[PDB]
C-alpha cells in the first residue's frame, strides 16, 4: 500500500477514524476560539489532526503547532496530545519470557511509550508539514502529552489549559532555537533582594495537567524576599513565589545477612516554576531542583515519617516499620501513649539518617522536553549530548564553573534506577482519586497486616531487576488490587533514575558559590 | 535501558 | 592420574595429562597456570574402602551410603558414636589397617552384616587451576555449551 | 604418606 499511497493519497480525501478523536479536535477548536475572543490566546497557532486511517497510527492525537523562520530555517514546533480509547483494541507485543526452564508468552497492549516510537515522531513531522505546506521545514518535538481514554470531554477548563500550555511549550522551544537569552542568577541577584524557603508538610496531594493526583510528602517553596523600601508592587497585589519542587520520602529495605534496615530517599515527583513565569527551560528546571536538595537540611525531611491526628487505620503509619524491625509487630503509634521519644527511637533503629536523592522522569509530562534530556543523560546514542545540554544549562545559570564542583567527564548526572516506574491512580473510600504511590514500604506493611511473606513478595516484585518487567507489572497489579480492594484504574509509565549525589550537591554549591544564598527560614522544632 | 528514543528534541 | 599424585614418575604422569588437555584445545593450557607449581591432583589421604550391602529386597547398594548424613542417622543422634567413626575416616596419622578394621566394625553395627567388600581405591583433589584451565580453555576456543536448566 | 608406582605404560 505504501508504494501506492505516495501518489494515491494526494488526490482526494475521506471521512472516518475514531469518533473520540473527532470530538477532541472539535472541542479544542471551540476552546481555541473562546481563548482568542477573550484574549487569553493570540490567533497565531494551528491545530492539526493525526489520525488512524491515514497514518496507521496505533493511538490518534491532536497536534498543536507554531511556526517561525529562524536565521533562514523554517521551523515547525509541535506538541502532540495522544488519545487512547477504551473501546478500541490495540495490537499487543508478544513477550516471550524464559521462566526458568520454560518459555511462556504474555501479550500486552502497546502503551503510549511503545506506540510513540521514533518513526511515529517522523510521521508526525511529515503530517504537519503537509498540513502547513512547509515541506522542507525542520520539526521540533516540544514533548508530547496524553489525554487518557477514561473521562468526560466536558472539562473544557482542563482542555483550555492544555491548549494554552501546549502553545507555551512550543514557543519556548522556538525561543531556544532562535537563541533567546537564558535564565540566569544574574537577573535574580537584586541588590535589595535575597531568597528564602519554606518546607511544607501538609497532608494533601497535587494534581497534574489533567486533574490526576500526585503523591508527595513535602512541598519545597522558594520565595523572593525584598528589602522594605520602594517596590514595584506598590501599584499591585503581588506574590513572592519563584518556584517549587514536590518530593516524596521513600524507604528502601536493604537487609544485611549494622545499619538501620531502611534507607530513605527523596524522590522528586514534580518540578514547577511559579505561575507568574510562563517559560519552562533547562535553566529554570535546574535552578528549581536545588529545592529538593535543601529538603534534607538537618532532619526536616524526616517529619514525613511522623504519625498524624486521630486516624484509626491508615496507610503511611511508621508503626508498620515494627514488622520489619525486631518487634515483628505494629508499633502502637496512633494512641495517646506513644511519645515523641518513642518516635525518635523507631527512626534511630530503623531509618538511616541520610537519604538518597532520585527522580521520576515522565516522557509525556509537561516538562518532557527537559525531562527527556535527563532520561537521555542515562545512556544511548546521545548520552554525552544530553549531558552537554544539562551541564550547559547549569553553566548558563551560574556563568560557568559547574565543572569545578562536578566533573561531568568523570561522573554521570543521573545513574539508572533499574526498575521502571509503574504509575496510576485508585479510588479511596469516598471515591476520590489517589496516587498509587501510596503503597510504599509502610503502605504495603499495613496492607498485608504484618504478613511479611506477602510484603516481601510485593517488595521483590519491583526490586529484582532480573525479573522480566511484564511479570513485575502483572504481579504489582495483583498486589494493588489485593491491597486496595480492587479500586485501581490503571493509567501510565515513566523512567526512574538516581541523582548522582555529587551532581546535586554540586548544583547547589555551584550556584551558591556565586550570588544570593537561600535563607533556611522556619526551622521550627 | 532504551535511551535516545524519540527525535527532534532541539536540545543538541 | 594416580601416578600424577606423587612418586617417582609424577613428572611424567603430569606431562601426559597436560598434553592430553592441549590435544583437546590445540595448545594453551599453559596460558592459565604452571603445572610444575600446581601438580594436577593432590592426595586426599584417607583412602576408599569399596563394597556393597544388600537392602531389604536383596538388591546391591553402595556401602558409601553411610556418609556424614548417613552415619548421623545410623547412630540416631549419638554424636559420640558418630565422632568415633568420623575420626576413623579423617585422622590419617592412624595406620590404615587400624582404620580399616574400625570401618568394618562400624558397618556391621550400622549397615548390617550383609556386606561384601570389593577392590579398594584412592582419592585425590583436582587442583583448582587445572580445573580453571580445562573449563576456560575449552570455552575459550569456542566450544560453547548451553545449560539446559536455564534457571532453577 | 608415600606413593607407590606400578608398571604403567604407553604414556611413559
Amino acid at each position: 500500500a505504501g508504494n501506492l499511497n505516495s501518489i494515491f493519497q494526494r488526490s482526494g480525501r475521506t471521512d472516518g477514524g475514531d469518533a473520540r478523536a473527532s470530538e477532541a479536535l472539535a472541542v479544542f477548536n471551540k476552546l481555541k476560539e473562546e481563548a482568542i475572543a477573550q484574549q487569553d490566546l493570540h490567533d497565531d497557532f494551528l491545530v492539526f489532526r493525526f489520525d488512524r486511517d491515514q497514518n496507521r497510527v496505533g493511538y490518534s492525537a491532536l497536534l498543536v503547532v507554531k511556526r517561525a523562520a529562524i536565521n533562514g530555517q523554517q521551523v515547525i514546533v509541535t506538541r502532540p496530545l495522544v488519545m487512547p480509547n477504551d473501546q478500541i483494541t490495540l495490537p499487543t507485543k508478544k513477550l516471550t519470557i524464559q521462566n526458568g526452564m520454560h518459555q511462556e508468552t504474555i501479550e500486552a497492549e502497546a502503551d503510549v511509550q511503545d506506540v510513540f516510537t521514533t518513526q511515529y515522531w517522523n510521521r508526525i513531522c511529515d503530517s504537519i508539514r503537509q498540513q502547513t505546506g512547509k515541506h522542507d521545514a525542520m520539526v521540533i518535538n516540544a514533548g508530547p502529552t496524553v489525554i487518557p481514554a477514561d473521562f468526560d470531554l466536558k472539562d473544557e477548563l482542563v482542555l483550555k489549559q492544555l491548549l494554552i500550555k501546549s502553545v507555551n511549550l512550543c514557543d519556548d522551544m522556538l525561543a531556544k532555537r532562535s537563541g533567546e537569552q537564558p535564565f540566569s542568577v544574574a537577573m535574580l541577584k537584586g541588590t535589595d533582594e535575597t531568597l528564602a524557603a519554606r518546607l511544607n508538610f501538609t497532608g494533601k496531594p497535587m494534581h497534574d495537567s489533567l486533574g490526576y493526583p500526585i503523591r508527595s510528602d513535602i512541598l519545597v517553596s522558594l520565595n523572593r524576599v525584598k528589602k522594605p523600601g520602594q517596590q514595584e508592587n506598590e501599584f499591585y497585589e503581588a506574590e513572592d513565589k519563584l518556584n517549587q519542587v514536590s518530593c516524596f520520602v521513600n524507604l528502601e529495605y536493604t537487609p544485611q545477612p549494622q545499619l538501620p534496615p531502611l534507607t530513605p530517599a527523596i524522590v522528586i515527583t514534580d518540578v514547577r516554576q511559579a505561575e507568574w513565569l510562563k517559560a519552562n527551560t533547562m535553566e529554570l528546571y535546574l535552578f528549581a531542583l536545588s529545592n529538593a536538595f535543601r529538603v534534607t537540611a538537618n532532619q526536616s525531611w524526616a517529619r514525613s515519617l511522623l504519625p498524624q491526628l486521630g486516624k484509626v487505620k491508615d496507610m503511611r503509619d511508621i508503626g508498620a516499620i515494627g514488622y520489619l524491625s525486631r518487634l515483628a509487630a505494629r508499633v502502637e503509634t496512633k494512641t495517646e501513649t506513644f511519645t515523641d521519644q518513642n518516635f525518635a527511637e523507631l527512626l534511630y533503629n530503623m531509618v538511616r539518617p541520610s537519604p538518597v536523592f532520585m527522580s521520576d522522569l515522565n516522557r509525556f509530562g509537561d516538562n518532557a522536553a527537559i525531562e527527556n534530556v535527563f532520561i537521555d543523560a542515562l545512556g544511548g546514542v546521545n548520552q554525552q549530548r544530553a549531558v552537554a545540554a544539562i551541564i550547559a544549562g547549569v553553566n548558563n545559570l551560574i556563568g560557568g564553573g559547574f565543572e569545578k564542583f562536578f566533573d561531568h567527564n568523570t561522573m554521570p548526572i543521573i545513574q539508572p534506577y533499574g526498575t521502571d516506574i509503574q504509575l496510576g491512580y485508585y479510588l479511596d473510600g469516598e471515591g476520590e482519586k489517589q496516587d498509587r504511590r501510596d503503597l510504599d514500604v509502610l503502605g504495603a506493611l499495613n496492607a498485608s497486616d504484618g504478613n511479611i511473606q506477602e510484603w516481601m513478595s510485593w517488595y521483590g516484585t519491583q526490586c529484582n531487576v532480573a525479573v522480566h518487567p511484564e511479570l513485575r507489572a502483572r504481579q504489582s497489579k495483583n498486589f494493588d488490587r489485593q491491597y486496595l480492594g480492587n479500586s485501581v484504574t490503571y493509567t501510565t509509565r515513566a523512567h526512574r533514575g538516581i541523582w548522582n549525589p555529587k551532581f546535586i550537591e554540586a548544583l547547589d554549591k555551584a550556584i551558591a558559590s556565586v550570588g544570593l544564598t537561600v535563607a533556611m527560614d522556619n526551622v521550627a522544632q | 535501558p532504551q535511551f535516545g528514543v524519540g527525535q527532534g528534541s532541539g536540545f543538541y
